RNA sequence: UAAUAUUUAAAAUCAAAUAUAUAUAUAUUUGUUAAUAGAUAAUAUACGGAUCUUAAUAAUAAGAAUUAUUUAAUUCCUUGGAAUAUUAUAUUUUAAAAUAUAAAUACUGAAUAUCUAAAUAUUAUUAUUACUAAUAAUAAUAAUAUGGUAAUAGAACAUUUAAUGAUAAUAUAUAUUAGUUAUUAAUUAAUAUAUGUAUUAAUUAAAUAGAGAA
RNA sequence: AGGUAAAUAAUCUAAAGGGAAACAGCCCAGAUUAAGAUAUAAAGUUCCUAAUAAAUAAUAAGUGAAAUAAAUAUUAAAAU
RNA sequence: AGUAUGAAAAUGAUUAUUUUAUAAGCAAUCAUGAAUAUAUUAUAUUAUAUUAAUGAUGUACCUUUUGUAUAAUGGGUCAGC
């Protein structure tokens, strides 16, 4: 596969999906996973082995995890926090008793450190 | 001494057409009035 | 990513024409059409929360189709507040008083989705009987086009 | 003729090389009071030696005051989580300072459906026009 | 008195489903007998493949099976009238039919032989 | 050149319909390889590689060769825009130095008699050229500045505002 | 083939399909009318509304939004393959023709299921930490479970009093604002007012112990 | 009879969610907390309003298009 | 009905920010522009806070009931009991 267009370009994304979940990014971008990881600490760098669709202005490589041998694509750990607490508050039409439905799900930040055909 | 114009294909090819008589019309009412 | 840049064309207002002598869609077909367009439903950067829809002109509305016989038994309806003022009126008759372009306003309006934005929407949609109109000029037209 | 009017440039964390978040973490308690014991614990147990040695970018302060204890962590962008482990025992106290050190200082905030980057660039592709689509309408 | 908006046909969409559904029952019927034979096959002395493939496959014993096999008691998709599928008997409709739509809980239960002249 | 595929960004939905709708751009998927998307877009705020012209780039340089700042419209076609006469009909350079140095002398003598239209007008020559050659009495300048200065005045609240935004909108429409 | 008098049927009959010995026979299965009138009341038309029935000449273009039987391009063989056709794209050749590629997995749709994390409880496996260690605390992996009135069971927090009780105006108490911790609570910072300062932390004991419902 | 009395099953009571325009009791489906990528249920896919393209027939009444009004009459169509 | 103190609320006037004179319904929630305020790490293409553009969703609460938005019961609001 002729990737010469997206080798002489200087502006750049990608499409890589983390358990299917699809992130369209530029290098120095600030993906927010809305999970959090246990595998990957914070500094920790991973390449990502699943990229659906590299692309530049005018043309965009695409395939079902495209070979690792053309691009390189690699995200750094940044923060694992949680997203600003909540209660919802569930109940019925005319029963005094209220159950309080708390959440504050957790978020993993990477930042897309390189991004670049190989 | 032009001036830089363009026109549709859509509104230059349009065959030419009058509008009927409206009754709202302030012509038609004239007629209509005593 | 995606939505930075400068964004100015996509939110632009382009006026578009409808030649009904030149259209085949029979009336309620064209109305719905129209509507998505005067919703602005067409373009990529459409959000619900934003009028974001084109201008659309009609022309040649007097040739417009409309199927069975709806011209003489099809009666749009009108109440003041008072009981007893239900005025109806058949589609023939209301576009001898006022013209086919109301008709095709009317459907236009029924289309489009119901909150304050709407008669904005409506608004946009200039229809006129015949051929001629004052917004002639001013309808998106390509360089390339210009063979004609 | 060109002017030129001034600007200047974002930091992106991670890009070139990377700082970690977190720099100091005070660790806070008191000799006296129930609700600092399992801190106190935790002081004793070779733990926070434990720690120090796995992470030797950030700090560790450990203050005496009378009230309840406390984990105050000091983050690059400046902002300070400050966590009071009132009648917490070793192993929770542990795993809140894990937490806090997880984190960037950042405050908490409401994410939207979907809002998942968030970028500083230029749309690779332009952003459409009406007038330079590849379909025109109608 | 209070308004149960049910109407006496089914729409095409309906329909659809409906014929999807008896398919599927079918479906299940036949991946039933299948087993069996296969389970029969094994108990003799032969292998997975060489049962799948044998010319001469088991019909089932026990009753209930057997009698869902045959088609004069329980009749297959393609089999079944246009008749049978959107309508049930009603013993005291104008008619003698009703919409099987109408039938309380008709996407679980099963009835296809409608009796022979009504 | 490439010979790869050309595609629209495609949705599994009516596009008339429902463009803005981003889960049928997703459920959309296409069969791998390389593909080429011409960008739905004009390149005025860009500097990417593929929106640069030729021309603007070095002798050298292998994206030259290649075919992505495409020509799509035709110089022939477009009417010319807001172009001075020089342009439609080449430059000339016939006026000599005594003819210069008369204009000059009658600028500085009667402004309102002499403007910089009736000088062109003499000289088959633009008004532009005229005022770069020469400097009109400062009196004649003053003047002119006070009935502007006088015009502003005469302003109305609103107008004095549309104006600045005018300005500000001018500002703007350099940055790019 | 005209006129003629009934019937609106797949029971019989014929056609097609499936299962049994099988180019036949047996058994089962499916296939047989449509309009119009009749038609109707009181605040206002009343498919929820717009509206929907298509047409040469011409559209890179509309052709039911009704009713009946279906499909997920159409046809054949046994989910598949093949052919045919269509659309889109690319390349070559003279707006066509040839070659290759792709599409044929319709789509939407729930707080359903899965995935993705988090919490709790139980069952079964672990890992770390600390001298009923067959324990506890925390963390993993797999699984199952987590709507709820009357009702039953278990566990916490606020307030006030009594027993024990360091500490300190850089302290405390209360208040406001902005943070923090899965948050009726507490804590952090700034601010304002007290007060030479807690019945303070914690464990017990108790309660005139929590209010939009008389 | 939205009547009454019992029988069987479900739901409601005590059940939020999607559909049935609105809806206790219908059709699907049981909310620990999120997240929103993939299957989907019942229902739908011109616009309002999330999503659609086909095939063969029939209908010309706006019949009909999510609540089918009877005897009968007229006109046509098939079969004998 | 002790004395001090009192930024407790309901309630009134006023000023500031903001929204509001083509728009219709438990006045919120979610989406989402814009304007303003504060911030001694706004480095900004910054972050929070306030605010009825605009869009979607949304029959008050209790009681009693087979069943209540009900045009069934009860409550003018707040403080104390
Ligand atoms: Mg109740
Ligand atoms: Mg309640
Ligand atoms: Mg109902
Ligand atoms: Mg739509
Ligand atoms: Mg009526
Ligand atoms: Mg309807
Ligand atoms: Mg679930
Ligand atoms: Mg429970
Ligand atoms: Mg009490
Ligand atoms: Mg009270
Ligand atoms: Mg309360
Ligand atoms: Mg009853
Ligand atoms: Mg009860
Ligand atoms: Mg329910
Ligand atoms: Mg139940
Ligand atoms: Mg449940
Ligand atoms: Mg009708
Ligand atoms: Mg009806
Ligand atoms: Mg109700
Ligand atoms: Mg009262």
């Amino acid at each position: 596969t002729d990737t010469t267009p997206l080798k002489l370009s200087n502006e750049l994304y990608a499409i890589f999906k983390i358990h299917n979940r699809p992130y369209l990014v530029t290098e120095g971008d600030r993906v927010i996973l809305p999970f959090k990881l246990k595998q990957a600490e914070v500094g920790d760098i991973l390449n990502m082995t699943d990229v659906t669709t590299l692309g530049s202005r005018n043309y965009k490589l695409v395939g079902h995890p495209i070979n690792t041998s053309l691009y390189t694509l690699k995200a750094t750990v940044v923060g694992k926090t949680k997203r600003a607490f909540q209660t919802r508050e569930v109940t019925k039409r005319r029963n005094r008793r209220v159950r309080h439905a708390k959440s504050k799900g957790d978020l993993t930040i990477l930042r897309i450190s390189e991004l670049s055909m190989n | 001494s032009t001036r830089p114009f363009l026109v549709a294909p859509s509104i230059a090819n349009s065959i030419t057409t009058e509008a009927p008589a409206i009754n709202h019309s302030p012509e038609l009412a004239n007629a209509r009035k005593w | 990513s995606q939505k930075i840049g400068h964004s100015g064309l996509a939110f632009a207002r382009l006026w578009h024409h409808v030649d009904v002598a030149r259209d085949k869609r029979t009336l309620g077909r064209l109305a719905s059409a129209i509507a998505i367009t005067l919703i602005g439903r067409h373009k990529p950067v459409y959000h619900p929360s934003q009028d974001c829809g084109d201008y659309v002109v009609v022309t040649n509305c007097q040739k417009i189709r409309v199927t069975g016989k709806k011209f003489e038994q099809k009666t749009y309806w009108s109440h003041s507040g008072r009981p007893g003022q239900l005025k109806l009126q058949t589609m023939n008759k209301v576009v001898a008083d006022k013209g086919f372009g109301e008709i095709l306003k009317k459907a236009v309006s029924g289309m489009l989705p119901k909150n304050k934005l709407r008669k904005q929407r409506l608004d946009r949609l200039k229809v006129f009987d015949g051929s001629e109109n004052p917004y002639k000029q001013n309808i998106t037209a390509f360089a390339h086009e210009q063979s004609s | 003729v060109v002017k030129a009017i001034a600007r200047n440039s974002i930091g992106r964390n991670g890009v070139g090389a990377f700082v970690f978040p977190c720099r100091k973490i005070t660790l806070q308690f008191c000799n006296w009071g129930g609700s600092s014991e399992g801190m106190r614990k935790f002081l004793t147990s070779k733990r926070l030696d434990k720690w120090g040695q796995e992470f030797p970018w950030i700090q560790f302060e450990v203050m005496r005051k009378s009230g309840h204890p406390l984990l105050r962590a000091e983050y690059t962008n400046g902002r300070e989580k400050v966590i009071c482990v009132r009648n917490l025992n070793i192993d929770n106290v542990e795993n809140k300072l894990k937490l806090l050190k997880d984190s960037d200082g950042d405050i908490l905030r409401r994410r939207t459906k979907n809002d998942n980057v968030e970028s500083l660039n230029s749309s690779v592709r332009g952003i459409w026009s009406p007038l330079h689509a590849a379909k025109r309408h109608r | 008195g209070l308004l149960w908006k049910i109407p006496w046909r089914m729409s095409t969409h309906q329909k659809t489903r409906q014929r999807e559904r008896l398919r599927n029952v079918d479906q299940v019927i036949k991946q039933l007998t299948l087993g069996l034979h296969v389970q029969r096959c094994q108990d003799k002395g032969l292998t997975y493949q060489e049962a799948m493939e044998s010319k001469k496959k088991y019909k089932p014993r026990s009753k209930s099976l057997r009698l869902l096999n045959k088609p004069s008691v329980f009749p297959k998709e393609n089999q079944m009238s246009s008749k049978d599928k959107y309508w049930t008997f009603d013993k005291k409709a104008v008619g003698y039919r009703k919409g099987i739509h109408k039938v309380p809980k008709w996407t679980k239960i099963s009835i296809r032989k409608a009796p022979k002249f009504f | 050149q490439f010979g790869f595929p050309k595609t629209q960004v495609t949705t599994i939905y009516n596009k008339t319909k429902s463009a803005s709708n981003y889960k049928g751009y997703l459920k959309h998927r296409d069969a791998p390889g390389m593909y080429y998307q011409p960008s739905e877009s004009i390149a005025t705020g860009s500097v990417n590689s593929e929106t640069i012209p030729r021309s603007f780039m070095a002798a050298s340089d292998p994206r030259r060769g290649l075919d992505m700042p495409v020509q799509s419209t035709k110089a022939k076609q477009c009417p010319n825009v807001l172009v001075g006469k020089s342009t439609v009909n080449g430059k000339t350079y016939h006026l000599g130095p005594q003819e210069i140095d008369e204009i000059r002398k009658l600028r500085l003598d009667n402004p309102q008699k002499y403007t910089r239209k009736f000088l062109a007008a003499k000289y088959g020559i633009s008004p532009l050229f005229v005022s770069m050659v020469s400097k009109p009495s400062e009196q004649h300048v003053q003047i002119m500045e006070s009935r502007l200065q006088e015009i502003q005045s005469r302003w109305k609240e609103k107008r004095r505002i549309a104006r600045e935004d005018r300005k500000r909108r001018k500002l703007l429409w350099y940055q790019a």
